[PDB]
């Protein structure tokens, strides 16, 4: 996944 | 295009750029080249059903396990659906064929996990056909995108520096780690330098725009 919030 | 983005970013490398005896970063950046889509989210669910992605417009898209690709535009409504051969079709959410309510539903899966959990890349960047996913794969260093303009985009994982590759403008958009987004001619990169940071990314492009070709 990218990144998290 | 592929041919030439490998063609332009040869070029570039070949000039051993960060080697300029004073390399003026600043005088290839061209805001004009400044891309219209890049992807600005995603979340590889491969083991199941695909790829999905956010462009940074908020249309998104998945690139499914069976190479199947649908788009639903920014509107929430409109949608395209690609078939494997690349013949599209344009449907909407509210009118489509019940063939495709398993594909939307996952869609929809995916737009909202990434809207719950993911941090919008360039999304300090202020607003042209709708490109999708052509292909895309992982290394352990970085993704690397494909989409069906022509652009070649990579985000590598440990320091969040991404490189949007166009061949039409012969440019490359740097997001470096600071998240400032800044875009350069390929040609001018050649003639004036850049840093090796930039410079180590683009050989690494290089590289895998060689992967794509194959």
């Amino acid at each position: 996944q990218s990144t998290x919030l | 295009h592929l041919s030439d983005m490998l063609q332009q970013l040869h070029s570039v490398n070949a000039s051993k750029p960060s080697e300029r005896g004073l390399v003026r970063q600043e005088e290839a950046e061209d805001p004009a080249c400044i891309p219209i889509f890049w992807v600005s989210k995603w979340v590889d669910y491969s083991d199941k059903y695909g790829l999905g992605y956010q462009l940074c417009d908020n249309s998104v898209g998945v690139l499914f396990n069976d190479s199947t690709r649908l788009i639903l535009y920014n509107d929430g409504d409109s949608l395209q659906y690609i078939e494997r051969d690349g013949t599209e079709s344009y449907l909407t959410v509210s009118s489509h064929p019940n063939s495709l309510m398993k594909k939307i539903t996952l869609l929809k899966y995916f737009r909202n996990y990434m809207s719950e959990h993911l941090l919008k890349a360039g999304a300090n960047i202020t607003p042209a056909r709708l490109p999708y996913l052509r292909t895309w794969f992982r290394t352990r260093s970085a993704i690397i995108l494909h989409l069906s303009n022509g652009s070649v985009q990579i985000n590598f994982f440990q320091d969040h520096t991404k490189l949007i590759l166009c061949p039409l403008m012969a440019a490359v958009t740097y997001i470096d780690e600071k998240r400032d987004f800044r875009t350069y001619r390929l040609s001018l990169l050649e003639e004036y330098g850049c840093c090796k940071e930039l410079a180590s990314r683009l050989r690494y492009a290089r590289t895998m725009v060689d992967k794509l070709l194959s």
